[PDB]
C-alpha cells in the first residue's frame, strides 16, 4: 500500500500518483 | 540527514498535491 | 475572531483528523 | 460538495462527518 511505499520505503512521484483517483 | 518518507498528516497533503481535481481515497491502517 | 472556512490543504486535514480511522474520499470537484 | 459546504460556506461537525468513509 501507500503507507508501505511511501511511509516505509521511499515512493516515487508516479507511484504516489497511482493512488489518486 | 534529512527525511524523504511521506507518513501520516504529510501522506495526505502530498496526495492532495499531486492528485489536484482527481481527488483520492485514504484510510489511515497502520 | 478567525476565518471559519476549510479550504483547501485545511479541508484535507479536518477531514483526516475528524474521520480518522473511517477514512474518507477526497473529491473536490464535488 | 464538500468544498461548497465547508469552504465557500460554513459547515458543522455533522456535515463534515458526513464526507467521511
Amino acid at each position: 500500500g501507500i503507507v508501505e511505499q511511501c511511509c516505509t520505503s521511499i515512493c516515487s512521484l508516479y507511484q504516489l500518483e497511482n493512488y489518486c483517483n | 540527514f534529512v527525511n524523504q518518507h511521506l507518513c501520516g498528516e504529510h501522506l495526505v497533503e502530498a496526495l492532495y498535491l499531486v492528485c489536484g481535481e482527481r481527488g483520492f481515497f485514504y484510510t489511515p491502517k497502520t
